């Protein structure tokens, strides 16, 4: 709680969690980041850009590549298509 | 070959360059033409964004992002507003003149909006089979207009628009049983005649 | 009472999820909400209901103090029966 009650007032930290032997829950696949952006690259996605302007959010995502698909984060070459 | 002219006549419906009226009640943002389509430089992205508008009511307003020349101007609530000023501003114009916001973006790109829900975009013989979005290709085959995102033609118009939502990860609205009567005029044949 | 899918975007709420955690915004009205895995409610609020607002997150003013003021209106020192 007091990691956030601190970025909400403006100024946000960092990596406190690498030696706090505490990460909060997610699914597999994910784990807690700080400040990630919402708008989340996913895969059956439109490559659009500066729309999404919003503000910074904590929580947990997927590693650099390996797309979101369906809550669960698979790589980027086996990105599926829809019908 | 004349000057094409998207709209959304009423709430929910879409007008295409070629002709094709076809219903798709959405409530998330759509993109409703854009050049950025396949191999091009991808200079307009006019956008369209709806709020409570699957059904419509007094509900749905609208939201217009248009993103031409770096630039962010968009419009709700009866005036039009600049976020972002754009480079040449030369070829910028704003014309409200009567019940419209007439508005020019170019030598080939216009705008209309009637201040409450309308979206004529009008485009002239310059691209032909340069854009895309919900509004079509503008190549004058009147029935390739449905093909989504993902390069195929589909025939379900509630599956193509969910394919040119911005956010990938809000609402994809859902596929309604066909009939002749909307919700209120469902089984209430009396007032089905009067709207009639 | 009928369970639905998820997200969902009925009447200007759209339930969305963003980063693993579930939210429900309604920037229409002036909220956002959200849950994490374990289970953490937060309610984000405009400033707009300042001198306003007034509940079990107390009155969005600025006395961090004077925010137990009960249904009836009433400064109250215990954090429990209010
Ligand atoms: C809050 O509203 C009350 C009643 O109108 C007024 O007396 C008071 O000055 C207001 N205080 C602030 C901080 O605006
Ligand atoms: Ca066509
Ligand atoms: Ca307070």
């Amino acid at each position: 709680e007091y990691a956030r009650t601190c970025a909400q007032e403006g100024m946000v930290l960092y990596g406190w969690t690498d030696h706090s032997a505490c990460s909060p829950v997610c699914p597999a696949g994910m784990e807690y980041r700080q400040c990630v952006s919402p708008c989340a690259r996913t895969c059956q996605s439109l490559h659009i850009n500066e729309m999404c302007q919003e503000r910074c959010v904590d929580g947990c995502s997927c590693p650099e590549g390996q797309l979101l698909d369906e809550g669960l984060c698979v790589e980027s070459t086996e990105c599926p298509c829809v019908h | 070959v004349c000057d094409a002219t998207c709209s959304t006549i009423g709430m929910a419906h879409y007008l295409t360059f070629d002709g094709l009226k076809y219903l798709f009640p959405g409530e998330c943002q759509y993109v409703l033409v854009q050049d950025y389509c396949g191999s091009n430089p991808g200079t307009f992205r006019i956008l369209v964004g709806n709020k409570g508008c699957s059904h419509p009511s007094v509900k749905c307003k609208k939201r217009v992002t248009i993103l031409v020349e770096g630039g962010e101007i968009e419009l709700f609530d009866g005036e039009v507003n600049v976020k972002r000023p754009m480079k040449d501003e030369t070829h910028f114009e704003v014309v409200e003149s009567g019940r419209y916001i007439i508005l020019l973006l170019g030598k080939a790109l216009s705008v209309v909006w009637d201040r409450h829900l309308s979206i004529s975009v009008v485009l002239k013989q310059t691209y032909q089979e340069k854009v895309c979005g919900l509004c079509g290709n503008f190549d004058g085959i009147q029935n390739n207009d449905l093909t989504s995102s993902n390069l195929q033609v589909e025939e379900d118009p509630v599956d193509f628009g969910n394919s040119w939502k911005v956010s990938s990860q809000c609402a994809d609205t859902r596929k309604v049983p066909l009939d002749s009567s909307p919700a209120t005029c469902h089984n209430n044949i009396m007032k089905q005649t009067m709207v009639d | 009472d009928q369970r639905v899918s998820m997200p969902y975007a009925s009447k200007g709420l759209y339930l969305e999820t963003e980063a693993g955690y579930y939210k429900l915004s309604g920037e229409a009205y002036g909220f956002v909400a959200r849950i994490d895995g374990s289970g953490n409610f937060q309610v984000l609020l405009s400033d707009r209901y300042f001198n306003k607002t007034c509940g079990l997150c107390g009155n969005f003013n600025i006395f961090a103090e004077d925010d137990f003021m009960t249904q009836e209106g009433t400064l109250t020192s215990d954090p429990y029966d209010f």
